[PDB]
């Protein structure tokens, strides 16, 4: 369907990203935060995005 | 007693047919997160801590622990504990004095009532401050335990 | 204190009690579970014999 | 654990009768179930708990507590 | 299969049960205990005010 | 709960001693022996679910 | 308390020991007594001692 | 010959106390091919139990 | 008065268990919540729901 | 801006309103008022009882292994595609010299106080033109003891150099940076029961050594350019005191000192008996 | 008199390291010494 589905939106190029309603930082009650799982990945993502075009 | 209830006489309870005690313990420690200067076993007042429980310190002493023989209620606090963190601004920077608390006591079990039995200290493996209680209850049988 | 044993065991004077009326069973107020006899497979009571058989 | 106080059946104090009935079987060589008869228990409700309680008390005791 | 088709809830209590030959088939016995926690609304009417005020 | 039963409504008297407490004709229904099995109890919160659940 | 019996064995134990009661009579209840906290007109007090001697 | 034996010891000490704490049969390495109930808690509630 | 059915009767040793309905009573009205999910959170010592 | 929310009950407004806290149902309430301020709270402690980030740094650690559900050349084919990023962040020089110093702690059997007050001590500098390289083994050294020593467990400057040879100069120099820096930024007593333990002796010896080593800091002779030795003849004139054969000629490689100095430091206790015995 | 740490009735009366291993014994435990205070019971 045209209106809401193209095979050239099929491909990912700019990504959403989640507020952290999503995915909150624990904040792990004994001193620290222990910020979580799904942040750890985009932190990821990000630095190897600035890895590749820095590398081109 | 159909379907495997049972009829029990009161009088055997009251002489003591089926008593029993019960017993259950608590472990605490300082730790540290240092700049080698760990929590402390202390008695937090009303203007030292954050947030801290109506637990109603009074059961407590100077050294922040709780003495043996005393009774304790279902919301008694135990331990006494105080953050010792540094860097947080700890008594000069986003908290009143209010010193340097963000208490983390331990309060007891929210149901049981029991009586505090055989309280020791001694260090750890490494050598910190590290806390055991013990607490006795009696729990004389009632319509719903299972023989 | 004062109390009484409705309360509490603690209470009581009573540690047992004892009872029986009709040791021969005139009165028909049981009858006796038995494969042979009532008479063989029952002791008599210590009773019997304040009234006649 | 000491011996009860008072059988939770029938309410009998019982108690008094327990280092008694020990020295029933240490010096007397009499037979237990003779020696209960003589100690005085007649129904057996009350037997029941002098013949099957269990001194445990003394166990405990062999401690050097404080 | 765990936070839509179900869940949690709340108003809710968790006991063992026994028999009773004096409770018809619609009663069921409740401990005063989860009596006293649980709870449920009503709205003030003329009809209600005196009782509710009385038990407020 | 398997089927349509187990999911059945009750009025309550409130009893000491606490335990729930029903009649021993509704047993089967539930499937439940005194063997040290537990129930659950869900109190509706308004007039539509108190009479909807009275009346079916 | 130091023994090794627990505390509340002691109480309980304490609690079964019959006493002397001919002039029961005589006393009143603690919950009707005018009084409060045990008056000898409504109670009586007793005491022990033991020594591992 | 000496400061690598020290921390020899740490590997082995603490291979062996972790999998006698955690019941997985195997080095610090996320328990592969390893068995699970291996090391449970010693039962307590009874002398015959 | 007298039963009519004589019945069994005798001594029998029983033991006692450790479910104890205390420890298993429970219940909850408009408790705290979850974080995640923001629901009613688990535990009975928790007070969960 | 600063966005910041104060609860107030807008009924009583009477101070910084004094309000608690119903943890069991999740709600705050003006105590002197009644009324309710805010529901559903969000747990405080169970999040801590479902289950180091600061010494690491702000890049985020991964121990990165092997699983179970996928072949063991896929996991090969994973160990060896997962080191592409090993040069990008000076974090794998933070965690390089981690691991050093965690072979190094544990080698030395230390406690985990001990060993992250030395991973905070590398943390702190860890990148300076003061640093200047020093083979990593003054920087690591100097760590390790200033975070050993602030955690109270004083050790020895030749067990230091036993385990990590550092020709007793650099490490002193950096010693001395690190404690510039440290200062910018903001026990000889503990010695005797370690050297007491690798003699094997009871309690008492013990006491009377901290007594005459308190008792001979306090009046005079320093006498022997740092004076753990006269700390350590302190026992020797202890154990003279007892009857347990622990001969100097023993005791000398026993701790890796002077026979000698053990009879300099006996001869001025010799003539300095007065006032050194408690009972 | 504060800790007990012992079969030695070792009133320690501790404020901070008065030989926690007790004098007349070597242990290092720290018992913690019951309390004065006076204690209710209900002997029901
Ligand atoms: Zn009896
Ligand atoms: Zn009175
Ligand atoms: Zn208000
Ligand atoms: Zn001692």
């Amino acid at each position: 369907n045209e209106v809401f589905s193209r095979p050239e939106w099929m491909i990912l190029t700019c990504l959403p990203v989640p507020p952290p309603p999503v995915r909150p930082s624990i904040s792990f009650n004994e001193s620290q935060r222990g910020e979580d799982d799904l942040t750890f990945k985009l932190a990821d993502i990000l630095k190897a995005n600035i890895s590749l075009e820095t590398l081109e | 007693n159909q379907e495997d209830s049972m009829i029990m006489n009161q009088s055997s309870i009251d002489r003591g047919l089926f008593r029993s005690l019960f017993f259950r313990s608590y472990m605490d420690q300082e730790k540290k997160y240092g700049m080698s200067i760990t929590e402390t076993f202390e008695k937090p007042q009303r203007t030292n801590t954050l947030r801290m429980k109506h637990g109603t310190y009074d059961k407590l002493d100077d050294d922040g622990l709780i003495a043996p023989g005393v009774r304790v209620s279902g919301e008694d606090v135990i331990i006494g504990k105080t953050t010792p963190i540094s860097p947080d601004e700890e008594e000069l920077g986003q908290r009143t004095a209010y010193h340097s608390k963000r208490d983390a006591s331990t309060p007891l079990r929210s149901t049981e009532n029991g009586i505090v039995d055989q309280v020791l200290v001694t260090t750890n493996q490494d050598g910190l401050k590290f806390v055991k209680v013990r607490v006795r209850t009696t729990k004389i049988p009632q319509i719903g335990d299972k023989f | 204190k004062k109390g009484i044993a409705k309360e509490h065991a603690k209470w009581g004077p009573a540690a047992a009690i004892e009872f029986e009326y009709d040791p021969w069973n005139k009165l028909k107020h049981t009858d006796y579970w038995y494969e042979q006899d009532s008479a063989k497979e029952w002791p008599q009571s210590k009773n019997c014999e304040y009234e006649d058989p | 654990m000491i011996v009860p106080v008072r059988c939770f059946s029938c309410g009998k104090v019982v108690g008094d009768k327990w280092e008694s009935y020990l020295n029933l079987l240490q010096e007397d060589e009499l037979d237990e179930g003779t020696a209960l008869s003589r100690l005085g228990l007649k129904r057996y409700c009350c037997r029941r708990m002098i013949l099957t309680h269990v001194d445990l008390i003394e166990k405990f005791l062999r401690y050097n507590p404080l | 299969r765990g936070n839509l088709m179900g869940k949690r809830v709340d108003f809710s209590a968790r006991t063992v049960i026994s028999g009773d030959p004096n409770l018809e088939l619609d009663q069921v016995g409740v401990p005063k205990s989860i009596a006293k926690t649980l709870t449920y609304p009503e709205v003030v009417t003329p009809y209600n005010i005196d009782r509710l005020t009385q038990l407020v | 709960s398997l089927h349509k039963m187990s999911m059945m409504a009750h009025r309550v008297k409130v009893i000491p001693y606490s335990t729930f407490r029903l009649n021993l004709s509704v047993t089967s229904p539930y499937n439940a022996d005194f063997d040290g099995d537990e129930m659950n109890l869900h109190v509706p919160q308004s007039e539509e679910t108190r009479a909807e659940l009275s009346q079916l | 308390n130091t023994t090794v019996l627990a505390d509340e064995f002691i109480a309980h134990r304490l609690g079964l020991i019959p006493l002397q009661s001919m002039d029961i009579e005589q006393l009143e209840y603690s919950r009707d007594c005018f009084c409060e906290d045990h008056c000898d007109k409504c109670s009586v007090v007793l005491t022990l001692q033991a020594f591992g001697e | 010959f000496n400061m690598k034996l020290a921390i020899n010891a740490k590997t082995i000490t603490s291979g062996l106390k972790y999998a006698l704490a955690t019941g997985n049969w195997g080095e610090q390495k996320k328990a592969m091919s390893s068995r699970a109930g291996v090391s449970q808690v010693l039962n307590r509630y009874t002398y015959s139990s | 008065k007298k039963l009519m059915a004589q019945i069994f009767f005798g001594p029998t040793y029983y033991q006692r268990l450790r479910h104890m309905v205390d420890d298993k009573i429970h219940a909850r009205a408009r408790g705290p919540m979850q974080v995640l999910t923001r629901q009613p959170v688990e535990g009975r010592s928790r007070d969960g729901g | 801006p600063n966005l910041n929310i104060v609860l107030t009950c807008p009924e009583c407004k009477v101070y910084p309103p004094k309000i608690v806290e119903r943890f069991s149902e999740g709600d705050v309430v003006c105590a002197l008022c009644g009324l309710v301020l805010s529901d559903k709270l969000v747990d405080t402690r169970s999040e801590w009882r479902t289950f180091n980030p600061l010494l690491d740094g702000n890049n985020l650690s991964t121990r990165i292994g092997k699983g179970e559900t996928t072949d063991m050349r896929f996991t090969k084919e994973l160990n060896k595609a997962q080191g592409k990023n090993v040069m990008d962040k000076k974090d794998n020089e933070v965690q390089a010299a981690f691991a050093k110093i965690t072979m190094l702690c544990d080698a030395a059997e230390l406690p985990k106080i001990v060993k992250d007050c030395a991973k905070e001590a590398y943390k702190l500098c860890h990148d300076e033109k003061t640093l200047k390289g020093k083979s990593m083994e003054s920087i690591m050294a100097a760590s390790i003891l200033i975070g050993c020593r602030r955690a109270e467990v004083a050790r020895t400057f030749k067990e230091i150099q036993s385990l990590i040879h550092v020709k007793t100069k650099e490490f002193g120099k950096t010693l001395n940076i690190m404690k510039n820096i440290l200062r910018g930024k903001s026990q000889n007593l503990t010695y005797i029961p370690r050297f007491c333990s690798h003699l094997g002796l009871p309690m008492q010896v013990t006491t009377s050594a901290e007594y005459t080593a308190k008792k001979c800091k306090e009046i005079k002779e320093i006498a022997g350019k740092s004076p753990i030795t006269i700390a350590v003849v302190s026992i020797y004139l202890n154990i003279l005191l007892f009857q347990i054969p622990i001969t100097a000629a023993k005791v000398g490689q026993t701790l890796q000192v002077t026979e000698g100095t053990i009879k300099s430091g006996y001869k001025i206790l010799y003539e300095h008996r007065d006032k050194l015995v408690d009972p | 008199l504060k800790y007990i740490c012992a079969e030695c009735s070792s009133k320690l009366s501790l404020s901070r390291t008065d030989a926690v291993r007790c004098k007349d014994c070597g242990h290092r435990i720290l018992l913690k010494a019951r309390t004065k205070r006076l204690v209710q019971f209900e002997a029901r």
